[PDB]
């Protein structure tokens, strides 16, 4: 629940869409057991789609480590230093190509609650409301019951 | 109020506002328009006799052919040999 | 404020029909139009089956009328060929 | 517009002293005017936590 | 005891004052109603709950075209307090299949058969 | 029909009289020529636009983030024309549609920066004394739209 | 005992981690903490209905505040912006009250001019030409 | 001469339609405050809390301290926006 969890505001990393779009994914690190039943779907991702994924995003360098693991992992590292290690244990090929394209779409910010759905840094153009908007001025600025 | 306000012999009095009246007078006007649109049938009972009997019979014969066509599904060598794949490895 | 909308023949909910929720929300900046919304495809599906069911009922009203006037004209001639011999 | 971020915040949440002469006025038409201002319900920057009530002076 | 209600026949005969108040014509009546549920079938008897599913009226404010034949009408009299009946007018003709997709039932009761989303 | 001036003889509101509609359509086109010529020379500063995107109205300026709560089926970095803009204000003028503005008047642009999922949102039901307790963790897919440019054109 | 439960520390800690910020003994002892975590999780989903409601009455209260600086009332503004076919919702109208108040002085002017065009139209009931801001843009 | 609002305080609202009727145009230039509407520049725990309620027009209850449980619950790195 939102009082038990932290929060943050809506933000991009380095104004990600203004000048150019920079893909925020930096690395992907797969660990797939060759003789191992849990990595049987992830072995086919390395077989089929890890060449095809590595040509849709050239700015992400991919590692396939292939050691004796019991639970295969993908360690997605982002440009701002956040590390998402998600577990692809006993997933199909289809559930990983959605898993890995989701890590290549998101920014490296926390998946804690976002406070507002909008973030303007210059939110007012006609001047923010202060109490003296929509009030009339009087002659010589006299406050009430001011004689001179 | 002596016991359980809205039940019993000595109930709590409830009164009608204009709001609850204009909610009720406006339901009555919607109602009375339906008395007028139900007042003029296009055919009579003699003209619509059997006028949808060819489609009504055909609709049930698709409900009947839906119900008499239950069976266990076909069972393949595909789903059985595909469990041998759980020990697929690399060389 | 929505009963003034019904007097003009607009929908009482402005998220009903009309240019606010039936126009496409976005287009590409290459100019090419978007693939359709999932709510507009569903709204066009319930509107084809309502126009499918208008025609089906409006044909069966005028197929049972023209079947009835044949049966009275069949049954006049069944009398007109029976006031004889 | 174009203030620095601290004096503009002092502009929006400053509190205003209202005079409200209540001679021959009913004390609940006086009350329903001051109670809007003491809550700050006449500011579009109203929020219950924001503490946006103003000073009312009823003579 | 609370039973079903017979609505007598001095109710569904329309006096000539009524054809001015509503837009109907006795000579050449309409072919189709648009029935729309507007009031819940909860706290209503089970025979009124059955007729509401029979007519295709499970969702409120969902319009439904029906024939103006005297048998469909007899089902409409039992649940006339839960519905709003209004005649399906067609300003253009009934939509042939070339115009079957770009139709739109307006709220006035009528079914326009070309529905662009451009002003006039 | 003359009533002497008592308290209830008059209404409490002042009898506001609306102007002559041939003086007023002439004064209207006198206004629109000013607001057209404030656009032709570029007298505006930055513009806010009020856009009916996904299901709701965002009030939107250049260079700001907009969090959508549904997946938009776009590659990240793809540029979008947001149609359906219904108010375009500047410092000195506004143009509001009826309901929407012309497509050849204002062009709002937006870029897909990121496509996240929401934080895990708990759905938990409980009824006392009934052994009824169900718990469900849902996340929604979300995109974030960076609005790049609100442009305007002299078509009034 | 053939097989007993070894994973029970990790089942306690799924419920105790959600209760860590509570008061008293409902953060430590699991039997009290499970009844408060449940009640906290029930309140969290029933507050998705009251976040939406409490935002709208806050928008309505901020619009009532700003349309009274310009003399109108809330119903005279909101109902009359509909008759000008201006389909701005309450969230945007509260944003124009605070962040762009020259436009809220324009929308309170549009709503009031349409309001005067409705008094001046419905006095001479019958055929009279509509006001400038009373024409509907019909769509077909 | 008709004014939909008394254009005296905020801006001079000019309303107009286009010749289509499909956009409502407003021109609202900002209002300068006149020079004549302006003035020139003029050039124990107990008694302490009573003297702070008088200064800021609060009650006494926001000046008493809070215990430790509320002090170390407070976020010290709050999410800054804008
Ligand atoms: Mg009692």
């Amino acid at each position: 629940t939102a009082r038990g969890t932290p929060s943050r505001f809506l933000a991009s990393v380095l104004h990600n869409g203004l000048g150019r779009y920079v893909q925020q994914l930096q690395r992907l690190s797969f660990s797939v057991s060759r003789d191992g039943a849990s990595s049987r779907g992830a072995r086919e991702f390395v077989e089929r789609e890890v060449i095809d994924f590595a040509r849709r995003n050239p700015g992400v360098v991919i590692y396939v480590n292939s050691r004796p693991c019991c639970v295969p992992r993908v360690v997605a590292e982002y440009l701002n230093g956040a590390v998402r290690e998600e577990s692809i244990h006993c997933k199909s090929v289809e559930e990983i190509s959605t898993l890995v394209q989701k890590l290549a779409d998101q920014s490296g910010l926390d998946v804690i609650r976002i406070r507002k759905p909008f973030h303007t840094d210059n939110p007012s153009i006609q001047g923010q409301w202060h109490p003296f908007t929509n009030k009339p001025t009087t002659f010589r600025g006299l406050r009430p019951r001011e004689v001179q | 109020i002596p016991g359980r306000q809205w039940i019993g012999k000595h109930r709590r009095p409830r009164f009608v506002s204009l709001r609850a009246k204009q909610n009720m007078i406006r339901r009555l006007e919607i109602e009375a328009e339906n008395h007028y649109w139900l007042s003029m049938p296009y055919m009579t009972r003699e003209q619509e006799r059997g006028h949808a009997a060819v489609r009504r019979r055909e609709a049930f014969e698709a409900i009947k052919a839906a119900a008499t066509s239950k069976f266990p599904p076909h069972r393949f060598i595909a789903d059985q040999l595909d469990h041998l794949n759980v020990t697929k490895k690399w060389s | 404020g929505g009963q003034w909308r019904l007097q003009q023949g607009l929908a009482a909910n402005p998220s009903g029909y009309g240019p606010l929720t039936e126009l496409p929300d976005w287009s590409y900046a290459d100019g090419r139009p978007a693939p359709p919304m999932k709510g507009q495809l569903r709204r066009k599906a319930e509107r084809e089956t309502f126009a499918r069911r208008v025609v089906l009922l409006s044909q069966e009203m005028d197929a049972g009328l023209q079947a009835w006037q044949l049966r009275q004209q069949k049954l006049q001639e069944e009398q007109r060929k029976q006031e004889n011999a | 517009s174009s203030f620095s971020r601290a004096p503009q915040q002092w502009a929006t949440f400053a509190r205003i002293w209202y005079l409200l002469d209540g001679k021959m006025q009913p004390p609940g038409k006086l009350a329903a005017m001051a109670s809007i201002r003491l809550q700050g319900l006449h500011k579009p920057v109203y929020h219950a936590l924001s503490d946006c009530g103003d000073h009312v002076v009823i003579m | 005891k609370f039973t079903r209600s017979r609505i007598p026949e001095k109710v569904f005969q329309a006096s000539p004052e009524d054809h001015e108040k509503y837009g109907g014509d006795p000579q050449n009546p309409h072919k189709l109603h648009i029935v729309t549920r507007i009031k819940s079938t909860r706290r209503r008897p089970y025979w009124e709950k059955d007729i509401i599913k029979m007519l295709g009226l499970e969702k409120a404010h969902t319009p439904q075209v029906h024939k103006n034949i005297p048998s469909v009408n007899a089902k409409l009299k039992v649940v006339k307090h839960l519905i709003r009946i209004k005649p399906l007018k067609l300003p253009q003709g009934l939509p042939a299949e070339e115009n079957m997709s770009n139709t739109c039932l307006k709220s006035t009761g009528e079914l326009v058969v070309q529905w662009h989303l451009k002003p006039v | 029909g003359y009533v002497p001036k008592t308290s209830l003889s008059s209404p409490p509101w002042p009898e506001v009289v609306l102007p002559d509609p041939v003086e007023e359509t002439r004064h209207h086109a006198e206004v629109v020529k000013k607001v057209n010529e404030m656009i032709v020379t570029g007298q505006y500063g930055r513009l806010f636009a009020v856009v009916h995107f996904a299901s709701r109205q965002w009030k939107v300026t250049s260079e700001d983030l907009i969090l959508i709560g549904n997946e938009l089926d776009l590659a990240c970095g793809e540029r979008i024309r947001l149609e359906k803009v219904l108010l375009v204000g500047a410092d000195n003028f506004t143009l509001l549609g009826k309901p929407l503005l012309g497509k050849d008047l204002v062009r709002v642009e937006a870029t897909v920066i990121e496509k996240t999922e929401s934080w895990p949102r708990i759905i938990m039901r409980f009824r006392k004394r009934k052994n009824f307790k169900k718990k469900r963790i849902v996340t929604t897919p979300q995109t974030v739209l960076r609005i790049n440019s609100i442009e305007i054109a002299p078509c009034l | 005992l053939r097989n007993r439960v070894t994973d029970r520390y990790f089942r306690i800690q799924e419920v105790l981690k959600h209760a860590r910020h509570f008061r008293g003994r409902k953060n430590r002892c699991y039997r009290l903490a499970v009844r408060t975590v449940i009640r906290a999780f029930v309140k969290c989903t029933k507050a998705r209905y009251l976040k939406k409601k409490n935002m709208r009455t806050l928008w309505i209260n901020r619009i009532t505040a700003a349309s009274q600086e310009h003399g109108l009332k809330y119903p005279a503004l909101i109902g009359n912006l509909v008759k000008c076919q201006v389909e701005l919702n309450r969230k945007v109208l509260a944003d124009l009250a605070i962040y762009e108040p020259k436009t809220f002085k324009s929308l309170a002017a549009l709503a009031s001019r349409r309001r005067h065009e409705g008094f001046a139209a419905a006095l001479g009931d019958g055929k009279e030409p509509e006001g400038i801001f009373s024409r509907v843009v019909q769509y077909h | 001469t008709y004014s939909p609002l008394p254009d005296d305080y905020n801006c001079n609202v000019e309303l107009a339609l286009t010749s289509d009727g499909r956009t409502i145009v407003c021109y609202h230039p900002s209002v300068d405050i006149p020079y004549e509407h302006t003035k020139p520049i003029p050039r124990e725990e107990g008694p302490m809390i009573e003297q702070l309620s008088k200064m800021f027009f609060t009650t006494k209850h926001r000046w008493y301290p809070h215990g430790r449980y509320h002090r170390c619950r407070k976020n010290l790195n709050p999410p800054k926006d804008r």
